[PDB]
């Protein structure tokens, strides 16, 4: 579900992005007195968040929305259908829906089938910028990982909403990452305001980097309770790599 | 902010605890609250508990108008006695008195049918002035009970925007929402607010729906003297009726004050501008006489000539063209040419004289009556033919007199409670001759002298004719050309009951039946009637496959404005009678892409009936997408009918009575030929 | 401050079809089309100038050219089906906007330029050409397209912006300090979408208050997001 139980931090970006996706949900009466259209979309670029996915399947867990992925990480790439009119049929039929591509975020075949599905969501992106079947349609880019960058460079800012995303809110690092430990058997001498606040610089994606690698040495050792010693050690083994 | 301090306060029912607590709520009304005042909970004991009362009463009303409520809201104002830009007054006026005093005079409006209403009703009225909405505060004062003076109460500055807006949108709202017993309350306190204003057309509007000559009067008086005046020359007798420029004429006869009124506003002045203009500043070309008039055979054609000659009018050639053209016609083609030479003169009386003279006196009978049609067509106000006209008429069983009947009452019928040439045409109603053009050019000549009559009339004349319809129920083309006339003469009510009273003694086997539907086709000229809406759904499908016609065809009458509830599915069904309905429905407007796309599917039909119906209201409601149509035309059909119509269409391609008559009476072309005679000397035409 | 400009073009494509009179008895057939071209470009200036004959009739509408890098050099043979396909649909308007090895380029353009100009064909549909800039394109595609007139887009001559701004703002409420003259005056080489996107914008971010009413200080404090964003970049 990833409901606001196990998402915070964007506070402020949520309280943003409420017109930009929540416009068409529960007040859709402000077209006349404003104008407003269906923009295209957003994203987020920068270092992975540790929640990149969360934040939209909990918009759209609120929403009451359906996920669909183009994708199709998770069993959910040949159960929807040239395979490009039966997205848009399942879009008709589902009018409130949100698209966010996960798997994407050789140079021969890899960006032969990769250019099979980037000519695929523009040609989307011409059909539905073109004409409309029903509201509530809007994709999501996902600028996280090294190898984005056609949607870094195609989409600049001029007709779509950028956001700068290297520094979310600090929170990216410590009260996802408290979410993070809430999920696994956390005990209750733990302090994740002081090992959650000193690992600067490297990247964003220290909740995942110490949770994940933190879990070889839990596993290693085989307590019942992970200690903060095993996060304080998890934060040189993500910082030897750097 | 918190409400843990400040809540508890209003708990204690102590004075003191009043005399500040409430002055506090006072404080904070500027922008009602910081919540939508959740605290009713705790209120609901301080509803019932009341020296400064109506301080309570204020924010009792205050959060019953918050929170929700229907009626228990005004109930703190008309005790409270009100005492005592921002934002707190535009609010707690504009929005609160706005839902306040609308669900006020709203339950007044429906519960009874005192001055509470009315002196609350106008401190809203100086409220409202002050704060000086627009259309807004008018949009809901429209049903608030008085109907009086008070627009001229609130007329003093505003003017383009209370005049515009309150009489455009309350000038629609009022012809297609609100009924005619308020609609009379616009035309006399609009008679107010507008006369004692400036803009004066649109008070002759008003005296177009009030057709009155004291509106007349006083707009002569006091536009003679303020000194162009030929343009509202030209719409003053394009938009006054029958009544009032007889009425006017007479009035004007009597003093007139100018010279300028009689000898400008007496005949040939609304036709004297146009027609030298129209030979200068425009010019047709030959080419209309020279196809029109050169593929003309099998004595059809010509009568497409002799609509093309006869309703010509700057070019005068087919007229000079020799002799013979009228002897090589049929005898309807001699009226239709006879009568040209009438209907393309109308100016220069003594030169019409001169020019119709000759066929005057001839040895043939179309000849000479077509001759005295000619002299009654040409002119509307000289009335120096009805000598030679009537002197002859009383024949009674057979003679030329019965054409010239034809002729001379039909065109002193549209040169004209006129009660000589009546009384003269009652031994023409009790005459009955064979041929039914006769009582046809009678009972319309009569109706359309009798159009727009106050509240219509039940007069011997009409109730004799009515007697002698139900004397015998032979020739039902009495009983369809007779209610043209009576339904004419019934134009113009606006309460009366003879529709009723028609429902009462004229209820018989279908025919006279019949006769009843079109007094309801001459009964329903507009109103807030939804009622005759759904029990005209209701009656749809009525086996009587005629009454449908008329009544289903009155839709173009009724709804001649709300032109946006008249395209229906219609077309759609299997009765080509109700695609005829639509067909005639579409009407002489300026013709959107809607009519013209029904005339597409409509255009394509087998029977001449649908096929010869549908160019006139083609090329009526369009009059410059003419010739692909015509081509069109050309590619379905390559009979003589649909050729001489569709020459007919080829020429004429390119809210009165005197343009409303003519094609209502138009509706029954099908059947014999002898209509056609009749059909070339439309007055529906400038 | 356009209306007798869009009249007198409105005339200059509604005299095919429409009002034949005037159109082939006395002989004008201009079977070639305009030319269009805006210094804003964006597709929403043109498309409001050439909005007015897309009420009643039938539009096309095709946008850019890259459908012929993005693939092998098929040639004009899309245009030929563009071309039958407007035989077929003669009721119709054609519209081309964006319109923006080397040996194959030059021969598919000469085509494309015989193309256009219909040697072969009469006046059957009208053609109207747009794209961002003129002068980016080879002056050889006027005379087939462009032989009847060519007009400009004009300055903000304060009546088109303003007769616009009262068609978005004809139901809107704006306080009584929201005056006209700075905005339409201070504006330079603004679309449609600009003012509209201020506007939607300013309601959007008066909306922050539950203000149903947008203020003068909101709307030029919105307006600082567009003028800032413009100058970033």
């Amino acid at each position: 579900d990833s409901t606001y139980e196990m998402i915070g931090g964007l506070d402020k970006q949520i309280k943003e992005i409420k017109e930009v996706i929540e416009l068409p949900v529960k007040h859709p009466e402000l077209f006349e007195a404003l104008g407003i259209a269906q923009p295209k979309g957003v994203l987020l670029y920068g270092p992975p968040g540790t929640g990149k996915t969360l934040l939209a399947r909990a918009v759209a867990h609120h929403t009451d929305c359906t996920f669909i992925r183009v994708s199709g990480s998770e069993l959910v790439q040949k159960f929807i259908g040239r395979m490009v009119r039966e997205l848009f049929v399942m879009a008709r039929e589902h009018a409130p829906s949100i698209i966010f591509m996960d798997e994407i975020d050789r140079l021969e075949g890899g960006s032969g089938g990769d250019s099979e599905v980037q000519r695929t969501m523009l040609e989307l992106l011409n059909q539905l910028d073109g004409f409309e079947a029903t509201k509530n349609i809007k994709v999501i880019m996902a600028t996280n990982r090294i190898d984005i960058l056609d949607s870094a460079l195609l989409r600049p800012g001029r007709i779509d909403r950028k956001i700068e995303f290297p520094p979310p809110n600090e929170e990216a690092r410590l009260d996802i990452l408290k979410i993070h430990s809430r999920k696994m058997n956390l005990t209750r001498g733990i302090n994740l305001r002081k090992i959650a606040e000193l690992m600067p610089g490297a990247s964003g994606a220290e909740v995942k980097g110490v949770c994940t690698e933190a879990g070889m040495y839990a596993l290693r050792e085989r307590r019942v309770h992970v200690t903060q010693e095993d996060f304080e050690m998890a934060v040189a083994k993500v910082m030897q790599k750097d | 902010r918190d409400k843990a301090p400040v809540q508890p306060q209003q708990s204690p029912a102590a004075a003191p605890g009043g005399t500040d607590e409430k002055p506090s709520g006072k404080e904070r009304r500027d922008a009602g609250d910081k919540d939508k005042e959740q605290e009713l909970s705790e209120e609901d004991k301080q509803l019932q508990d009341e020296l400064y009362r109506p301080a309570l009463e204020e924010l009792r009303r205050q959060i019953r108008s918050s929170t929700t409520s229907m009626t228990s809201v005004p109930k703190p104002l008309k005790f409270l006695r009100p005492h005592y830009n921002k934002r707190f007054a535009a609010d707690i006026i504009s929005v609160l008195a706005m839902t306040m005093s609308g669900e006020r005079e709203c339950l007044k409006y429906r519960l009874v049918g005192a001055g509470e209403v009315a002196k609350e009703w106008q401190e809203l009225d100086d409220a409202e002035k002050v704060q000086r909405e627009p259309l807004l505060t008018l949009v809901k004062e429209i049903v608030p009970l008085l109907m009086e003076i008070e627009q001229v109460d609130m007329l003093e500055k505003d003017i383009d925007e209370n005049a515009y807006a309150k009489v455009c949108l309350y000038l629609t709202s009022c012809v297609n929402y609100v009924p005619e017993p308020e609609n009379s309350a616009l035309l006399r306190c609009a008679l107010g607010v507008f006369r004692k204003f400036s803009r004066f057309p649109e008070a002759l509007r008003l005296a177009l729906m009030l057709n009155d000559m004291e509106l007349v009067e006083d707009i002569f008086t006091s536009c003679k003297d303020v000194v162009m005046l030929g343009r509202h020359g030209v719409f003053l007798e394009l938009s006054e009726d029958v009544e009032e420029y007889e009425d006017l004429t007479e009035i004007m006869s009597n003093v007139q004050l100018n010279s300028n009124f009689l000898a400008l506003a007496r005949e040939l002045d609304i036709m004297e501008p146009k027609v030298p203009d129209d030979i200068y500043k425009t010019h047709l070309e030959n080419n209309r006489f020279g196809g029109s008039g050169s593929q003309v055979d099998s004595a059809r054609m010509n009568l497409a000539s002799s609509f093309v000659n006869g309703f010509v009018n700057q070019d005068k050639l087919l007229t000079d063209d020799g002799n013979k053209w009228l002897y090589k016609n049929k005898d309807h083609g001699m009226l239709s040419a006879a009568a040209s030479l009438g209907m393309i003169l109308l100016w220069d009386v003594d030169g019409g004289l001169t020019q119709i003279d000759k066929y005057l006196y001839s040895s043939e009978d179309y000849i000479k009556s077509g001759a005295l049609l000619a002299c009654g067509i040409v002119n509307s106000g000289v009335r120096n033919e009805c000598d030679p006209a009537l002197a002859l008429l009383s024949d009674y069983v057979l003679h030329n007199s019965n054409t010239m009947r034809l002729g001379s009452i039909f065109g002193l019928g549209l040169a004209y409670n006129r009660e000589d040439v009546l009384t003269l045409l009652l031994p023409v109603m009790g005459d009955s001759k064979s041929s039914m053009e006769v009582a046809g050019v009678t009972a319309l000549a009569c109706g359309m002298i009798a159009v727009g009559s106050c509240n219509g009339d039940v007069t011997s004349t009409i109730l004799q004719t009515i007697m002698e319809k139900s004397e015998t129920e032979l020739k039902d083309t009495y009983a369809r050309w007779l209610p043209l006339g009576l339904g004419l003469n019934h134009l113009g009510k606006g309460e009366a009951i003879e529709a009723i009273l028609a429902a009462l003694e004229v209820v018989s086997e279908p025919f006279r039946s019949f006769a009843n539907t079109l007094v309801d086709v001459c009964a329903y000229a507009g109103s807030g009637n939804v009622l005759k809406v759904q029990q005209l759904l209701h009656i749809c499908s009525e086996h009587f496959d005629s009454k449908e016609k008329e009544e289903d065809k009155d839709k173009k009458e009724k709804k001649d404005k709300d032109k946006k509830e008249a395209p229906a599915d219609m077309g759609a069904h299997q009765g080509v009678a109700v695609l005829g309905i639509a067909l005639i429905a579409m009407g002489e407007e300026i013709g959107a892409e809607m009519a013209l796309r029904t005339f597409g599917h409509l255009l394509r039909y087998g029977e001449p009936t649908l096929r010869r119906a549908v160019p006139l209201a083609l090329a009526l409601i369009s009059v410059s997408h003419d010739a692909d149509p015509e081509v069109s035309y050309n590619s379905i059909f390559a009979a003589r009918l649909a050729a001489m119509l569709r020459q007919l269409a080829q020429y004429h391609a390119k809210k009165g009575t005197l343009t409303l008559c003519p094609y209502h009476s138009d509706r029954q072309l099908m059947s014999q030929v002898a209509v056609a005679g009749l059909l070339t000397v439309l007055v529906s035409f400038l | 401050g356009l209306d007798n400009q869009i009249q007198e073009i409105k005339e200059s494509v509604e005299l095919p079809l429409t009002h034949p009179e005037y159109y082939e008895e006395m002989g004008i057939k201009p079977p070639k089309g305009v030319i269009l071209y805006g210094p804003p470009g964006t597709g929403k200036t043109l498309l409001a100038k050439a909005v007015a004959n897309q009420t009643s009739a039938t539009f096309l509408r095709v946008v850019g050219s890259e459908l012929i890098q993005k693939y092998l050099g098929d040639g004009p043979k899309l245009v030929r089906e563009l071309f039958r396909v407007a035989e077929e649909h003669a009721p119709s308007i054609v519209f081309i906007d964006e319109i923006d090895g080397e040996r194959e380029i030059q021969r598919t353009m000469l085509e494309l330029l015989n193309q256009l100009d219909g040697f072969d064909s009469r006046g059957d549909v009208k053609v109207i050409m747009a794209t961002n800039r003129i002068e980016t394109l080879d002056p050889a595609l006027i005379r087939p397209g462009r032989i009847d007139r060519k007009i400009e887009f004009p300055l903000p001559d304060e009546k088109t912006k303003k007769r616009i701004f009262q068609i978005h703002t004809s139901r809107m409420t704006l306080a009584d300090d929201v005056t006209l003259d700075d905005l339409i005056m201070a504006k330079d080489d603004l679309s449609g979408a600009d003012i509209k996107a201020i506007c939607t914008e300013a309601g959007l971010m008066a909306l922050r208050e539950r203000r149903m009413k947008v203020t003068n200080e909101d709307f030029k404090k919105s307006k600082e997001n567009v003028l800032y964003k413009k100058q970033e970049g």
